[PDB]
This record gives structure tokens, C-alpha cells and sequence, in this order.
């Protein structure tokens, strides 16, 4: 019979709620208290079962095994120079945490800046957001415990690494940006909260405010600059423009890509940074993105979305704002979007595409908006640049499934520019060359295409015999573009696998109508485009329901457990890391309320009648027929992920192996693992990164009964 | 700060 017993969960029946005429049993809403005995008795519980589950078989040490051998590589980060100096981040191949480097010449010798690893024993606290002084002589970093998102932070002195006395608390979501004047830096912290603030919390965050702390004072001291107290959800964002006259302070409410932008001219404040700036409200509205890329005097561009879904380059003068009389620098392509752009060696432009989920890189006059020169790139990503306004040069960072990366370089005072390549690493014992990558497009229930990129060795035949992952998102405007995983190369050579990840509506792919055709009615899109991704490897022959494995985090773990419960007999096995599970109540805790413009609100009538019908958590129903059971699953969470509260996997869970675990056809397995001193994922330290991996695919291994190929 | 449910 079964290996294990499911732990004995009380059901509380009186948690009844009634939702526009609707009534919802919540049964678990007890587990939603981190700090209850009941509530640490159930993790413990879980873990209990599920952890042998995983060791078991000896595929978890042969996976990681050769994981921590081919995860072994050097890593670098590009360079980028601030003030007299260059830095760098690296890692030798296996350290918890990336070191910063710092050196006085790009071909001087380098020396260790800050090293996060002596920070704790097992790699727990991280660096999350640090920003220099304009002359580069003093540097501001976030640190962050147990990958909570709570922020501290320290400052140094670069030139010797000095550290300072300043300490920020109740930094969180914040923005760093230092006046030109050296004097201090801004940066964002919410008010004071009962009860705790280390990460294990659920409490909603509300009234966040913009500070500015005088370098060498007390965090008390600190003068409030901006705040929204009539409007809670509001979240301040502020930057210094590139010739430090103005501070440009970008308002936010929720997840669309819109922003008010306001400004304020420093030389007019009456006597230096004292109170409440006198902003200036340029934009004051939430219906476009204004995205600061530099300015001359009154003239400032921004990337935009303002009536461009694929986004553009405009210039606003703030002597003549009205709207009528913007100029278009760069107009919006009709279906490239206009990722990112930056402002290098005063009057060039950089400008990165994404043209069918890949991306480009081109150089631009910024007087004109005129192409200038295309840098030439494989089929990938670009996912590090480096190059302000007062840089004469370039650092941008190139990755795809199958490469690590290539870090190029390009001096821009050159008459004819040429990139060259800087730094380059291959990884020993994945020979590229034996796999390929595909982009397909595939229809919908409605007909729309959908690119998906599928990775595989050459020459595998098409007899659907290939147990094969597929990775989906799918929504907030997130573009799932290539990128190196030894973890998932692994199980393409040692597991015989298919590697696959479908670019879903929701995400923005193909710009704001992507990102509006998978959200709040819509919602449903992503799940049926997904299901259909897993249709057409079935079809195709690269795989079979029973050797499918779906895969996706928070809201890609909301993606995996909707699939999990609308087409069980689809896949054979379904991974779903910090999820958000309660569709009903993800918006009374942490940062949730910021999720509704994707999501809607249960508050709403309308919302709610969308919600209820693909919440996970509402929506687990033993299938109908005799020969269909759920696929295997495995939830991942940790006690410290604040972004997805884990009560979310812990009320999934509980529902899932009361209201199908106990049914006799179910014979594949419904766990959860729950981490220690870990979050939503950022700052994870390697050690449990490949902790995390190896039991990713021992599950997969194990459920589906895959041998090792050595 | 990227305050969205992103992984």
C-alpha cells in the first residue's frame, strides 16, 4: 500500500465565511498563524514524511552529487565602474553568496570589497540592493536575513572599505538614491508594527514612506520627504536625475506597469532637503509608465507604455508638459518590446528588444533616436549592463539554456565600435554541442499562437517515450526568456529528459496585450494556454501524461495547482514552489494588495465569481472517473517567505491530502517540504539552492520511476 | 524594490 501516513490535520467546520451570497469553508484558516503550536506541529508533521520520501532512493545523492560538481564554476558578474574604480561580482563556484570585487584599474589587480559569506555560518544573510555616492566613495547596501524581504542598511567608506556607524531599520520594497551632494540618501521604510518584523509574519504593509538620512546622523534623525497617508498601498520610488538636479519620485499602487511621476528641482527647495519636498506633479495618474532614462536640462526621456503596449522613447519638457506637445524619440515597434534602455557617454542610447522571446541589443542618438549600431548576440538574453551617463564604455551580459554566459565589453570613445568579449566560462561535462533548442508556436483553445522554447538532445526520437519539465509563469508583465540552469541540464542528460517552457499570456512577451490577455476575466487564458503546451509535447511525441512534469513558482505555483486540479490526467507529476494557493485571501497579508491588479479581489462580487473557480485551494475535487487520480505532487515553501505567505502551501496541502489522499484510487503522492532560514528564493545560498534542486528531481525521479543514466 | 509574486 502506500509508503506513509498522512498527518492527522484538524478540520475546523465552523470557518464559514459568506462571499456575495457564496459560502466558503475555510477548514485549515488556523494553519494561517505561523507562530501557533498547532501551526509548527503540522510543518514538523509534514517534513517527517516527506523528507524520507525523498532520500529514499538513491537518485537524490547521485543527482547531487553531480550537481555540486557541475554547478562548480566560476561566476561572474559584469564589471561596473563607480567613481575611480571598477567592481565586480564573483563567485569561485560554490560559495553561499557572491563576492563583491573591487579594483582601482580594469587591469589592476582585484581585491575582496564585501564578502557576504562571513556574515552567518550557512550563507543566510544577503545582499538586496546597495547603491554608491555619485563620486563612487561612499556605498550604501540592503542586507537581508533568513530571505526575508526586510531590508537593514549599512553603509562603507570604499576607499579602504570602512565601515560606518549608519544603520537603516524597516527598510522594505525601497528604492536607495544618493544626492549629488554626497550629503545623504534616500530610501523608503514602513512605521513601526506589533508584533514582528523578521520575516515569519504575515502582517499586510501599508503606509510605506520616502526618508532621506544625512550620512553620519542617526537613523532618527532622518527627514520624511514624501508620504501618502490617505492613500495606504501607495509606494514612493525615488532617483536622483543624471545631473543631480532633480528628484524624481515614481508612485506606485499594485503590479501594472504604470506610475505617477512627480518631481522636484533640489536648487528650489528654500533651504536644502528640510521637510516635504515641493513636489512637482507631473504625471499624476496611474495610466502609463514613465521609466527615467536621462535628460539635458528641462528635456527628460522616458520609456513608456502610454498608449504603446511594446513601449517607445519620449521626450517631455518640463517647460511645456501638456501631453499634445511630447516628442516621440523612438516609436514603438509593432511587435518588438522595448525591454530596457539606459543613457551612456552623455548622448548615446541602449536599447534592448525582445523580439520573439529573445533579445537585441542596439546603440542609439539620443538626439534623434536614430540606430546607431546593433550588437551582435546568439539566441538568449542580456542579463546584466552596465554604462551610465558620464561612462565612456560598456558591460553587458549574455546567457541562454545552454551556455553560461558571455560577458562583453566596448569602448565607446572608439570612432568604429566594436564589442569584444571579456569574460567568458564553460561548463565541463555539458558539451552544448550534443543538445539544441527549438521555438515553437502553438495554438490555443482560442486559436492564439503561443511561442514555447523546447530543449533536448540531438537525434532523440519522437515516440512520446521522454519524460519531459515544463516551466510556465505566466503573468505581472514577466517575460520568461532563456537562461542557464545546470539543474535542469542535468536532468536532460542524466535523466533522458525534455526540458520545455511555454511563454503564456499573462506574461509580457508580446507587450501589455500579453500581459492583459492573462489577467483579471482573463485569467483563465494562462492555465488553458499552459494545458495546451503540455497537449502539443503529447502530440508532438516528446513526451506522455504519466512521464510530464509541470513546474512553476508563486504565481507559477498558483499556475501548476490550478493545472494540477482542472486536467490531473494530463500530468504525471507537479512541482509547485511558494505558490499562492488562496485566491480568496491573498490580499490581507504582507505585500498581497499589491497582486490585485492581476488578480481582481475577492472584496469584489464580479472578482470573486472569477476567482472561485480556479482558486487551488478552492478547487481540489476528486476526479470523476475510476481511472484518473491526481498527479504527484510536491509543494515548496519556507518559514521566512514574507513576498507568499506559506500558509498558502500549508492550507493547499492539508486540503489536498484530506480531500484526495484519502481516496483509495490515490496512490501518487501529496507532500510539502518546509524550509528553515529561507524566503521567496532571492538571496538563497547555494548550499540550499542545490538541496532545493535534488529533491526537485529525486520526486520526479522517484514518482515516475526514472533510472539514472550516469 | 520587485513586489510581486515573481519566485
Amino acid at each position: 500500500m502506500l509508503s506513509f501516513q498522512y498527518p492527522d490535520v484538524y478540520r475546523d467546520e465552523t470557518a464559514i465565511q459568506d462571499y456575495h451570497g457564496h459560502k466558503v469553508c475555510d477548514p485549515y484558516a488556523w494553519l494561517e498563524d505561523p507562530d501557533s503550536e498547532q501551526t509548527k506541529a503540522f510543518v514538523e508533521a509534514q517534513n517527517k514524511i516527506t523528507v524520507p520520501f525523498l532520500e529514499q532512493c538513491p537518485i537524490r545523492g547521485l543527482y547531487k552529487e553531480r550537481m555540486t560538481e557541475l554547478y562548480d564554476y566560476p561566476k561572474y558578474s559584469c564589471h561596473f565602474k563607480k567613481g575611480k574604480r571598477y567592481f565586480y561580482f564573483y563567485n569561485t563556484g560554490l560559495q553561499n553568496q557572491r563576492v563583491l570585487y573591487v579594483q582601482d584599474s580594469l587591469e589592476g589587480e582585484a581585491r575582496v570589497f564585501l564578502d557576504p559569506n562571513i556574515l552567518s555560518d550557512d550563507g543566510t544573510v544577503a545582499l538586496r540592493g546597495y547603491a554608491f555616492s555619485e563620486d563612487g566613495e561612499y556605498f550604501a547596501y540592503g542586507l537581508s536575513a533568513s530571505g526575508s524581504d526586510w531590508v537593514t542598511i549599512k553603509f562603507m567608506k570604499v576607499d579602504g572599505a570602512k565601515e560606518l556607524p549608519d544603520v537603516l531599520e524597516r527598510v522594505k520594497f525601497s528604492c536607495m538614491a544618493w544626492t549629488h551632494d554626497g550629503k545623504g540618501m534616500f530610501y523608503n521604510a514602513y512605521p513601526q508594527q506589533d508584533g514582528k518584523s523578521d520575516g515569519t509574519e504575515t502582517s499586510t504593509n501599508l503606509h510605506q514612506k520616502l526618508y532621506y538620512h544625512v550620512l553620519g546622523t542617526d537613523q532618527s534623525e532622518d527627514i520624511l520627504c514624501a508620504e501618502f497617508p490617505d492613500e495606504p498601498k501607495w509606494m514612493g520610488g525615488a532617483e536622483l536625475s543624471d545631473d543631480g538636479r532633480y528628484v524624481l519620485l515614481s508612485i506606485r499602487e499594485g503590479c501594472d506597469p504604470v506610475n505617477r511621476l512627480w518631481y522636484c528641482d533640489l536648487q528650489q527647495e528654500s533651504n536644502g532637503i528640510t521637510g516635504i519636498l515641493k513636489w512637482v506633479k507631473l504625471i499624476d495618474n496611474f495610466e502609463g509608465e514613465y521609466d527615467y532614462v536621462t535628460n539635458e536640462g528641462t528635456v527628460f526621456t522616458f520609456k513608456t507604455n502610454r498608449h504603446s503596449p511594446n513601449y517607445r522613447l519620449i521626450n517631455i519638457d518640463f517647460t511645456d508638459p501638456e501631453e499634445s506637445k511630447w516628442k516621440v524619440l523612438v516609436p514603438e515597434h509593432e511587435k518588438d518590446v522595448l525591454e530596457w534602455v539606459a543613457c551612456v557617454r552623455s548622448n548615446f542610447l541602449v536599447l534592448c528588444y525582445l523580439h520573439d522571446v529573445k533579445n537585441t541589443l542596439q546603440l542609439h542618438d539620443l538626439a534623434t533616436g536614430a540606430l546607431l549600431k546593433i550588437f551582435p548576440l546568439e539566441v538568449g538574453s542580456v542579463v546584466g549592463y552596465s554604462g551610465q551617463k558620464k561612462d565612456t564604455e560598456i558591460f553587458y551580459q549574455f546567457t541562454s539554456f545552454l551556455s553560461p554566459g558571455i560577458i562583453y565589453h566596448c569602448d565607446l570613445t572608439k570612432e568604429e565600435l566594436e564589442p569584444r568579449v571579456f569574460r567568458e566560462v564553460t561548463v565541463k561535462g555539458i558539451d552544448a554541442s550534443d543538445y539544441q533548442t527549438v521555438q515553437i508556436f502553438y495554438p490555443s483553445k482560442d486559436g492564439t499562437k503561443i511561442p514555447m522554447f523546447i530543449v533536448h538532445k540531438k537525434g532523440i526520437k519522437l515516440d512520446g517515450s521522454h519524460p519531459a519539465f515544463l516551466y510556465g509563469y505566466g503573468g505581472f508583465n514577466i517575460s520568461i526568456t532563456p537562461n542557464y540552469s545546470v539543474s535542469r541540464l542535468i536532468f536532460v542528460r542524466h535523466m533522458g529528459g525534455v526540458l520545455a517552457v511555454a511563454n503564456i499570456r499573462g506574461g509580457g512577451e508580446y507587450g501589455e496585450t500579453w500581459h492583459k490577455g492573462g489577467i483579471l476575466a482573463n485569467k483563465q487564458n494562462c492555465f488553458d494556454d499552459f494545458q495546451c503546451a503540455a497537449e502539443y509535447l503529447i502530440k508532438e511525441g516528446y513526451t506522455s501524461p504519466k512521464r510530464l512534469t509541470i513546474n512553476g513558482g508563486a504565481n507559477g505555483g498558483l499556475l501548476v495547482a490550478t493545472c494540477a486540479n482542472q486536467r490531473p490526467d494530463l500530468f504525471g507529476c507537479v512541482i509547485a514552489q511558494v505558490g499562492v494557493m488562496d485566491m480568496l485571501k491573498f490580499h490581507k497579508y504582507t505585500i498581497g494588495h499589491a497582486w490585485t491588479t492581476d488578480y481582481g479581489c475577492s472584496d469584489s462580487k464580479q472578482h470573486f465569481e472569477w476567482l472561485i473557480k480556479y482558486s487551488p485551494l478552492h478547487n481540489v475535487k476528486l476526479p470523476e472517473a475510476d481511472d484518473i487520480q491526481y498527479p504527484s505532487m510536491l509543494l515548496l515553501t519556507a518559514d521566512h517567505d514574507d513576498r507568499v505567505v506559506p500558509l498558502h502551501s500549508l492550507k493547499f496541502i492539508a486540503t489536498l491530502q484530506y480531500i484526495v489522499g484519502r481516496s483509495r484510487k490515490q496512490n501518487n503522492p501529496l507532500l510539502i517540504h518546509v524550509d528553515t532560514k529561507a524566503g521567496h528564493g532571492a538571496g538563497k545560498p547555494t548550499a540550499k539552492v542545490i538541496e532545493e534542486v535534488s529533491d526537485m528531481f529525486a520526486f520526479i525521479a522517484r514518482c515516475l520511476n526514472i533510472d539514472w543514466i550516469p | 524594490x520587485g513586489f510581486g509574486p515573481f519566485g
